DNA sequence: GACTAGATCAGAAGCAGTAGAGCATGCATAGTTT
DNA sequence: AAACTATGCATGCTCTACTGCTTCTGATCTAGTCGACT
């Protein structure tokens, strides 16, 4: 199951916040 | 997931691994021991109710359960803290690294088997319900008995029987001079080999950059608010469960401690009168409105049923198009409703087949809410919503139905009046060329609370004794610089077309 | 520390102050060298008694004491070669110091 | 402060009182509406001026009285603030008369008690309601001068009738068609050309029902004042700035007054007192000073402490009252679900300001033409905590502005998983099912289309009708206050009523109901 | 009424309602006595049990002078009906 | 019999979220005084 | 006309109750081992 949080299983993974990316 | 979830670090203390190959690169102890404080405080802000031990196995000195040689339980199954984040770190440096040899020593035979034999006596000592039962094995070397089969006969063993009881178990491989083989010995240990991790590992684990990776936010365990019942009519009735898949971060609350010894104390409250001076209890009071010169006097029960009008849960009153249903008309954040089906056996499949028309034909469900008794009723619509996965089959929108509730006319409140002002073709244009300048996707979890994460790290500043709290930097800045730089000449034109020069804004 | 330091309502002591206390078994009056931070009351105290580096007015200076004065001001560099030489001949002539071997 | 005055005409006639077999008598509704309105300005403590004029009764009491002119029309209560009292004569102390009272008569004492009460306070909102069945002969020789002072005055004027242009606030038809009389007819004439005169083509919206007004708020709608402005700046960037003023649109309405706890005996709120006090988890119980205990946190299997001055001196600090906006993305991007916070906010270009409207007008107009929305940072002042949120524009024929709602930070957001329904195999619904489920909504739709515009009509509108718990509460404590010595009454029928769907849909939902009963097994478990 | 005497117990009804019902008995003309002393003749007991009244009273006993009258055994809702009625109310089983 | 084990089911503590009450405090605007 | 004061409001904070869900704990039923007896 890619993207499970190792530290706390059953939750998935969360990317950092990015804020605010111009295209 | 019901449980808790159970971690045993296991820091392989061989010679190997106190050795650097290249200058101003952290020793594999080191980074083992700055992981294990990473997730320390990962655990500790997320879901602080969690079991974390430490066993240091290949030291001289023992300490264990059952007096096997060679193995350091450092610290037992216990909730993660600030004592234990301390002890950590003793051994962080380089002084604390002389002081773990001194106290700990190092370059002593070992046996995998005995290490798994202790870490699942551990296990087997916890009192409390474990969801999950982890381990992580933090060691460089790949072929530790190539001198003995017996001892690897032994590991393959104790491996097996952990996976078959239940134990989940990861090698956290580090960086090696020659390199790190998995497939040469540690791929019949781990409980799930992948195909892509068979070739040599020149580097330091992908899984390390994911530990160290700190995360400030709690965790909560899926919960249903309140089992209501769906009342389609007096006779049809089904139950379903209601969740905030969107609620609202708030601090911990404060608590109070003594000054002189800092400890917790007790709050209390009374009531006496100021006559008698002896204790009342609820019942032995009324409440009193006074409106001008008259007083009401109503009795506690007679005020909690002014709003009783119905028993609690959802009636069903009717289907209204989905276009009626105004985006502004926004009070209170949206709920989730699913079927339970563990009061009323068959209500699932009305809940599906109830989905799947409303989707159909794009109508929401209108009903009446009464979330607990004695509470006035709402209006609410159930919006249906469709299952949405991405890529890799990872769902996004769970399938149910969403809550949204129907402001009231009192609620509504009237704007005063405003004459209209159309803008002309070319300032509108202007416009739409610095808004494509600044354009920018937008994702739910793009940005973070500033003052939950300043608070976290204050309080990590103060548990830890640290010299500063280290700053958070936070996303919700406009960073004018970029978006000046950007926009170049946009702005002053706009300026001209619109704003007069004798305005000073 | 730095907490309290900036809220200027208590007094920051090294513990050397209480560890010297011990070696005597008696209370010995505060100095400038103990004192990390100065209480509004504290710092006019000291004020009147010691210089505004950790010298004192009355009390007579010795080689130790001197050396932690010069070590409490840190240098400075609003001096010129010229001037500061200026300043040296002139300090040495007024308190006859042209003896000297250097 | 701000201040207006109310004056409420009710017909007393012989044929107030008529009523049809199964059906209340519109005196009924009168006494209801007019109970319900000053329910809500007596309770709700404004300081607004509330006068009734009852019209139709046997005796004559008005300043008008200098000669036999204006006869059965007295004035029951003058200007002044709305007491007790008035409800006691609302409720038991007024009875039907039985002779005819001229509706113009009453009008002209209305607006003659109007102009001579506003010498000593100063009213910036002089409202007439007129509450009749339009059954009583009149004359039209005063009509022209009564529209001259009505403009010149600055009057509004609002009229009830016992039909509009069965059950009380069934959301369904009231006084079936072709009951009407002639005359009731002529006066609806009078009195549409009368309001069509006043508000210019408006004046057919303010021409209410009982039944309506009892679950539309109309009573109130121009006595009500409006928000405060929340004054900033929007921002795009460190040279761009529109003066802008912020206001609530929607947000939930509470009970200003609290309950107080008072004695059983003496009724008195002097003689209770509430004390906290604060000691040691210890048997003996130690006692502590409320200054001598710290604030702390606990960072689990320990607490730390942290001083509320070393909290502040180390909390978060943002410049108070910002407005700007972070970026702009597709209105798709952003979902409803996700919206977060307990109001709405509707952002309007500075009052009085031409450069910041037309600017305004021109960023909502470029937002709604490319199908965007602006991320934004809010924050109310310096103790506020910043707040993300979306602004989109909002275009109407009348006006145009911003609607601001809260997003959600990623701390905020559940992350549950929810088994598949759709492929789901165990509760795989049968074809017989679905067309049970799809007869049901559509007997059951609440929408009809209306083929002369082509347009959705909604048959129960629930963002119209007040909440029934203000309502309720300010029955029972008349009720209360009235009889200090008797049980609450119950729910009134008219708040039922109003608070389900019309009767259509009910008895369309029938078979449909008995097809899905039949064809769902439900058993408790 | 200076003949009698009322005591409070400190240790188990804290100390800011202590002072209340020192304070409220001293302006209906009940002495009470800062300090435990032999005059003491009634002792006002708060949310206790039996065991621990005779603990108490055996407590006292063993720093008392013989040939004495130890002051009754008496529960909180005395005091409270002898405040409301301004005089010592007549004891009963149940404060007893 | 007796006991200790083992398992197993019903009540209590903790948590989360909501409403109602009372206040800090600062930011705006209307009224009075110099 | 400008400075000071007044009310008024909003939002975040704190406490106390209230309800509902989840997990831990205490009371109650049987297998095995030793012993007693006829």
């Amino acid at each position: 199951c890619p993207g499970e949080s190792l530290i706390n299983p059953g939750f998935k993974s969360k990317k950092p916040a990015g804020g605010v990316d111009f295209d | 997931y019901s449980g808790r979830d159970s971690l045993i670090f296991l820091v392989d203390a061989s010679k190997a691994m106190f050795e650097s190959q290249s200058e101003d690169e952290l020793t594999p102890f080191d980074m083992s021991i700055q992981c294990i404080q990473s997730v320390y405080i990962s655990k500790i802000i997320s879901s602080d109710r969690d079991l974390l031990a430490v066993v240091f196995y290949g030291t001289e000195k023992d300490k264990n359960s059952v007096n096997f040689k060679n193995i350091y339980v450092l610290q037992e199954l216990d909730n993660p803290g600030a004592k234990r984040i301390l002890e950590l770190d003793q051994f962080k440096g380089q002084q604390g690294q002389k002081r773990f040899q001194d106290m700990m020593g190092h370059g002593s035979d070992y046996s995998l088997s005995e290490v798994l034999w202790v870490c699942a006596n551990l296990f087997s000592d916890v009192q409390f319900k474990m969801s999950h039962k982890r381990i992580m094995l933090f060691t460089n070397e790949d072929n530790p008995h190539g001198n003995d089969s017996a001892k690897a006969s032994r590991a393959r063993t104790k491996a097996g029987d952990l996976r078959d009881t239940g134990i989940f178990l990861d090698l956290m491989h580090l960086k090696k001079p020659g390199g790190f083989d998995i497939s040469l010995f540690y791929r019949d240990i781990i409980s799930i080999a992948e195909d892509e991790d068979l070739r040599v590992h020149f580097e330091e684990s992908s899984k390390l950059e994911d530990l160290l990776r700190k995360v400030r936010a709690k965790e909560t365990r899926k919960r249903a608010l309140s089992r209501l019942k769906l009342k389609l009519n007096k006779d049809i009735v089904i139950s379903v469960g209601i969740y905030n898949l969107v609620q609202k971060a708030l601090k911990p609350p404060p608590i109070k401690l003594y000054r002189e010894t800092n400890e917790p104390v007790k709050t209390k409250t009374r009531t006496f009168n100021t006559s008698t001076g002896g204790l009342l209890l609820p019942s032995d009071t009324k409440r009193s409105q006074i409106y001008g010169s008259r007083q009401i006097i109503l009795e506690k029960e007679e005020t909690e049923e002014l709003k009783r009008f119905d028993d609690p849960g959802l009636m069903l009153m009717g289907f209204k198009p989905l276009v009626l249903l105004k985006k502004h008309h926004y009070l209170r954040p949206s709920l989730f409703v699913y079927p339970e089906e563990s009061l009323v056996i068959g209500s699932s499949t009305l809940f599906s087949a109830l989905l799947i028309k409303c989707l159909e034909k794009e109508v929401a469900a209108l009903c009446r809410y009464t979330p607990r008794r004695n509470i006035p009723p709402y209006f609410v619509a159930l919006v249906p919503q469709e299952e949405e996965l991405d890529d890799q089959k990872i769902q996004v929108t769970p399938p149910g139905f969403q809550l949204v509730f129907l402001p009231f006319a009192d609620d509504k409140r009237k704007m005063p009046f405003t004459e209209k002002i159309m803008a002309t073709p070319e300032q509108v244009g202007k416009m739409k060329a610095i808004v494509e300048k600044l354009r920018f996707t937008y994702r739910s979890d793009s940005f973070e609370n500033p003052v939950l994460q300043q608070h976290f790290r204050n309080l990590e500043a103060l548990a830890l004794d640290l010299m500063e709290p280290e700053q958070a930097v936070d996303l919700t800045l406009p960073k004018v610089e970029a978006m000046n730089k950007r926009l170049g000449s946009l702005v002053d034109e706009f300026k001209e077309l619109v704003y007069p020069p004798d305005y000073n804004p | 520390v730095k907490n309290i330091i900036l809220s200027n309502k208590h007094d920051v002591v090294k513990p050397a102050w209480l560890l010297e206390c011990f070696k005597t078994k008696s209370f010995v009056p505060w100095q400038p060298r103990f004192m990390i931070h100065m209480c509004p009351s504290t710092k006019e105290h000291f004020a009147r008694e010691y210089d505004c580096y950790g010298d004192s007015y009355f009390i007579d200076t010795d080689l130790n004491q001197l050396k932690e004065v010069f070590s409490g001001i840190k240098n400075s560099n609003e001096q010129t070669p010229e001037e500061m030489a200026s300043l040296i001949a002139d300090l040495e002539y007024r308190y006859s110091w042209d003896c000297s071997p250097l | 402060g701000n201040k207006a005055a109310v004056v409420l005409c009710m017909d007393v006639g012989f044929t107030m009182s008529n009523s049809i077999p199964g059906i209340e008598s519109p005196f009924e509704q009168a006494k209801k509406v007019i109970t319900m309105f000053v329910q809500r300005q007596v309770f709700a403590e404004n300081k607004d001026e509330i006068a009734l004029v009852l019209f139709g009764t046997d005796g004559t009491d008005n300043p008008l009285s200098g000669g036999d002119q204006y006869q059965n029309i007295t004035v029951h209560r003058h200007l002044m603030l709305p007491d007790f009292d008035l409800l006691e004569d609302i409720e038991s102390k007024i009875q039907p008369g039985s002779q005819q009272a001229d509706f113009l008569d009453a009008l002209i004492v209305s607006m003659d008690v109007i102009q001579h009460e506003t010498i000593g306070k100063k009213f910036e909102k002089r409202h007439i309601e007129i509450f009749t069945d339009l059954s009583s002969r009149f004359s039209k020789s005063q009509l022209d001068i009564i529209i001259h002072s009505l403009k010149k005055c600055d009057i509004s004027l609002q009229f009830f009738l016992p039909f509009s242009l069965f059950r009380l606030g069934g959301h369904g038809p009231s006084f079936p068609l072709k009951g009407i009389t002639e005359q009731q007819k002529e006066g609806l004439e009078i009195v549409k050309m009368v309001m069509i005169s006043l508000e210019g083509e408006d004046g057919l919206d303010e021409i209410y029902s009982f039944s309506e007004s009892l679950r539309k708020l109309c009573v109130f709608k121009k006595i009500e004042r409006h928000s405060i402005h929340w004054p900033c700046r929007l921002t795009i960037g460190s040279n761009l700035s529109i003066r802008i003023a912020a206001y609530k649109s929607i947000l939930q309405e509470r009970v200003k007054k609290t309950w107080t706890v008072v004695d059983a005996k003496t009724l008195k709120k002097e003689d209770i007192q509430k004390e906290t006090v604060y000691c040691l988890n210890d048997d003996d119980e130690t006692e502590v000073l409320k200054e001598d205990i710290i604030q702390g946190f606990r960072y689990g299997s320990d607490i730390v402490p942290f001083s509320k001055v070393d909290e502040e001196q180390m909390k978060y600090k943002s410049e108070g009252k910002c407005f700007s906006v972070l970026g702009f993305c597709k209105s798709s991007q952003v979902q409803r679900r996700f919206f977060m916070g307990n109001q709405v906010l509707k952002v309007f270009a500075a009052r009085d300001d031409e450069a910041a409207a037309v600017a305004l007008s021109s960023l909502i107009h470029a937002l709604d033409d490319l199908d965007m929305v602006a991320i934004v940072r809010y924050a109310y002042d310096k103790r506020a905590n910043p707040q993300v949120g979306v602004a989109f524009p909002h275009i109407k024929h009348n006006y145009e502005c911003l609607v601001y709602v809260q997003l959600p930070f990623m701390e905020d957001l559940r992350q549950y998983m929810f088994s598949s329904l759709k492929n789901s195999k165990k509760y795989a619904p049968t074809e017989a099912q679905l067309n049970a489920v799809d007869a049901l909504i559509d007997s059951m739709s609440l929408a009809k289309k209306d083929e002369k515009t082509d347009t959705l009509e909604d048959l129960f509108p629930t963002t119209k009708i007040p909440n029934p718990r203000f309502q309720r509460l300010f029955q029972c404590l008349l009720h209360r206050a009235l009889h200090p010595r008797e049980p609450l009454p119950p729910i009134q029928q008219h708040i039922w009523n109003m608070l389900n769907p019309p009767a259509e849909v009910t008895t369309k939902s029938q078979i449909p109901l008995s097809k899905i009963k039949t064809l769902f097994p439900l058993i408790e478990a | 009424f200076p003949g009698v005497a009322i005591y409070l117990v400190e240790p188990r009804m804290g100390r800011s309602r202590r002072a209340f019902l020192t304070g409220l008995a001293r302006s209906k003309g009940f002495r009470v006595l800062d300090a435990c002393s032999s005059e003491a003749t009634h002792v006002v007991m708060e949310e206790t049990s039996a065991e621990e009244a005779v603990s108490w009273q055996e407590r006292r006993m063993a720093a008392a002078p013989p040939g004495c009258t130890p002051p009754a055994l008496l529960d909180i809702s005395w005091l409270t009906e002898s405040l409301g009625a301004g005089q010592p109310v007549p004891v009963e089983c149940r404060h007893r």
